[PDB]
């Protein structure tokens, strides 16, 4: 439609080409923490950090708003003739 | 990645001397002396 949305489509256009492998979207220390645990199995003897791993994920936006139960109480509401919710 | 929790953390002489050793004495040798002295020279 525009310029910017042009760009915008052409840079989505290349991600949907490529595939997205399930992504982790950050690599940590992978073979250095393997090193590491095989270094605390018999050495005995790692720094705490060189143990660690971290991985992350996208999970999602949206930072976990509370439910809103989506129904009240049974003793309140009725269906339209006497009868629960579902 | 390949559910492998079992993987997942990994869990697992004298040189020798030989006979014909030996220091060099100044003997069984022709090209030398065949003595040795405290302070002869």
């Amino acid at each position: 439609m525009d310029l910017k949305q042009q760009v915008k489509n052409y840079t989505m256009t290349i991600r949907n080409t490529r595939p997205p492998t399930m992504i982790k979207e950050q690599d940590k220390s992978e073979f250095s923490h393997f090193r590491a645990l095989q270094v605390l199995a018999n050495g005995d003897e790692v720094p705490y950090e060189a143990t660690l791993r971290n991985v992350i994920h996208d999970g999602a936006r949206q930072p976990k708003l509370p439910p809103r139960q989506t129904q009240k109480h049974p003793g309140y509401i009725r269906n339209e003739s006497g009868g629960f919710f579902t | 990645q390949e559910e492998s929790v079992y993987a997942l953390i990994p869990q697992p002489p004298a040189m020798h001397t030989s006979k014909f050793g030996g220091k060099t004495h100044p003997a069984q040798f022709d090209f030398g002396q065949n003595k040795v002295q405290p302070h002869a020279t």
